[PDB]
């Protein structure tokens, strides 16, 4: 088996709910451990990140 | 940062096929996405191209998007024209967060043969040179399609001083028609050989002169 | 279902503030982000604003940065432009317009438009009509009448007291960058009737309540 | 769909390299083969160049191709040119199936130093205008290399009411003579100032003009 614990990851400034019509929960969905990093509007400059665990 | 350039107007036979072009003048085209957008006289515009070739639900299958990023242009085609397409299309991509809106395309569906334009230039009152001003009088009537390119002259050499109206149509025989007026003064008037009402219609350009 | 409401439109002089709202119903407004795109008449579209689904980002067009700001209430699902110390040339309809992924990449395109508002930037002067003379240079002809120099809209022309109307046309008005209105009248003839028969001018503008009346003769 | 462009003319002294270039109008140059063609005087054409730099048996090791993607061209060159040479050369790609030729480009190689045409115009004849008629007589000679572009204007403006010869030898001097016949009515030739005759000779545009 296998034990899930978060990284508290946490972003500030983009968007972190990406979603797509292939991953289908009831609507169109993403993976459950992971999220799908965006910018905040289409087009838009993406901040360079550093994340560390 | 770029600039999109898209003809000033465009025209073909019904039936017949017509291409827009769309020239980025600074970045690549495949850079970031294009839509085509399609505006008719006071109505709202409506998409008919996204993301370069894609066809929203509604569009008929005569629109196609393409690129050429030869030539960095992007082009919206329509087979077997329809004289419902006779709008305004706008080319529009994006700088990195803000969107940029072509210069439109005035596409005219032929409803008859080409009508050349038909120039009556004025020369300017006396009493208004009593006023110490100046302001010409060029008529621009009977021409078909509706587009017209209205550059006044210096004696052939760009002229920015005066005021021309947009090219709406005829309610007598469904055509379009035009005005304009130069404002200067009777010192440039007559320190100056003459000037030109140069009028562009479909490559053809008719001249009218005045001189003191 | 899906509508965008434009709201708060109407004339203004310039240096003065003005504030737009777009009422949104019909899809998940919180989601998407939104657009300020206006038009001036017999112009091309040109994008005004932008903001962020979650508000946190707002870009502007460099030809309006400091005097535009936008806003959102998403739990009013109303959008707001305020076009303080406006110039003459932002006279221009203004359509919100909803532009934006969503969250999805798949992503259907959804990219909704209201009717516009329109916003008219006038300076000031309801005018009257100044009449010229616009006489023909020496097998036909045309001479005309010139109307320049008013405000507002529209005015009531006769050539001759409303009697010479075979081969006589009337142009629409211009808009002049002094924001004053101006258009004119020209009647075609043949050659023939040169001299024979005065021509009076007959104008009528009805706010201003000026009719003048010029008469064309040839000059030599 | 799109026009393959290449300059009008071209000249260098024996001895010395050219290079002739072909612009593609719309599309990848590329996406399709490019060949170029020799065409004298007379002759039937012969191909130079094949697939963009293949060399086809017979011809010298001069001719070579090449191909600027950035400009989207495709350039001839040729190095220490000889008088066999001066002929006039066709680039040809292909639109899908169909083939597509240059506007051709006039190759002289250099026989003698280079001379200045010898414009006279002439005004309409008096019992032309008495036949409600006005075609005027622009007479282009003693000029070398024999490519000239005559371009007419209505007080420096595009006209397109004439009918122009093409530029053969002389049986004189070795040169090139041409004429040009600018045909209109009194009335248009009393409604505008004036017309030019202008004759753009390598670059320096000589011109003559007509008044009322």
């Amino acid at each position: 088996g296998i034990d899930k614990e978060a990284m508290g990851f946490t972003y500030s400034g983009i968007r972190t709910n990406g979603a797509t019509s292939a991953c289908r929960r009831s609507g169109s969905s993403f993976y459950a451990e992971m999220k799908w990093l965006l910018s905040n509007t289409d087009n838009a400059a993406f901040p360079q990140m550093t994340k560390s665990y | 940062n770029f600039m999109l350039t898209q003809p000033h107007s465009v025209s073909e036979s019904p039936g017949k096929t017509v291409t827009i072009s769309c020239t980025r003048s600074s970045g690549s085209i495949a850079s970031n996405y294009v839509q085509w957008y399609q505006q008719r006289p006071g109505s709202s515009p409506t998409t008919v191209i996204y993301e370069y070739n894609q066809r929203p639900s509604g569009v008929p299958d005569r629109f196609s998007g393409s690129i050429d990023s030869s030539s960095n242009s992007a082009s919206l085609t329509i087979s077997g024209l329809k004289t419902e397409d006779e709008a305004d299309y706008y080319c529009q991509s994006y700088d990195s967060a803000n969107r940029v809106f072509g210069g439109g395309t005035k596409l005219t569906v032929l409803g008859q043969p080409k009508a050349a334009p038909s120039v009556t230039l004025f020369p300017p009152s006396s009493e208004e040179l009593q006023a110490n001003k100046a302001t010409l009088v060029c008529l621009i009537s009977d021409f078909y399609p509706g587009a017209v390119t209205v550059a006044w002259k210096a004696d052939s050499s760009p002229v920015k001083a005066g005021v021309e109206t947009t090219t709406p149509s005829k309610q007598s025989n469904n055509k379009y028609a035009a005005s304009s007026y130069l404002s200067l003064t009777p010192e440039q008037w007559k320190s100056h050989r003459s000037y030109s009402c140069q009028v562009t219609h479909e490559g053809s350009t008719v001249e009218k002169t005045v001189a003191p | 279902e899906v509508q965008l409401l434009e709201s708060g439109g109407g004339v203004v002089q310039p240096g003065r503030s003005l504030r737009l709202s777009c009422a949104a119903s019909g899809f998940t407004f919180s989601s998407y982000a939104i657009h300020w795109v206006r038009q001036a008449p017999g112009k091309g579209l040109e994008w005004v604003a932008l903001i962020s689904y979650d508000g946190s980002n707002k870009y502007y067009a460099d030809s309006v940065k400091g005097r535009f700001t936008i806003s959102r209430d998403n739990s009013k699902n109303t959008l707001y432009l305020q076009m303080n110390s406006l110039r003459a040339e932002d006279t221009a309809v203004y359509y919100c317009n909803g532009h934006g992924s969503g969250g999805e990449v798949g992503s259907n395109w959804f990219d909704p438009w209201g009717q516009g508002t329109l916003v008219t930037v006038s300076s000031a002067s309801t005018k009257g009509p100044s009449v010229f003379p616009l006489a023909p240079s020496s097998g036909t002809a045309a001479l005309g009448c010139l109307v320049k120099d008013y405000f507002p809209e529209p005015v009531t022309v006769s050539w001759n007291s409303g009697a010479l109307t075979s081969g006589v046309h009337t142009f629409p008005a211009v808009l002049q960058s002094s924001g004053l209105y101006s258009l004119s009248s020209v009647v075609t003839v043949p050659s023939s009737s040169l001299g024979t028969q005065t021509y009076i001018c007959n104008v009528n503008h009805k706010p201003s309540n000026t009719k003048v009346d010029k008469k064309v003769e040839p000059k030599s």
